């Protein structure tokens, strides 16, 4: 007598994790770059930059 | 005002005096 075309079930499950990192900024160097206070050269002086 | 290294080469107030 012949075969037939035999088949499997497989189930499987996700393991979660996560990643981070970090860094910071000086609170002198704050409104150094959104200030929009700075009118006429500050705005393209080399601290800025 | 800041400058980068280019280079060339009233009121009416109270007071006592």
């Amino acid at each position: 007598p012949a075969d037939q075309p035999v088949h499997n079930y497989m189930i499987k499950r996700l393991d979660r994790r996560s990643l981070n990192a970090a860094f910071s900024i000086a609170v002198e160097a704050l409104g150094l770059i959104s200030g929009e206070n700075l009118d006429g050269t500050h705005i393209s002086s080399a601290m800025r930059l | 005002v800041i400058a980068n290294t280019n280079l060339v080469t009233s009121a009416r107030v109270r007071a006592d005096l």
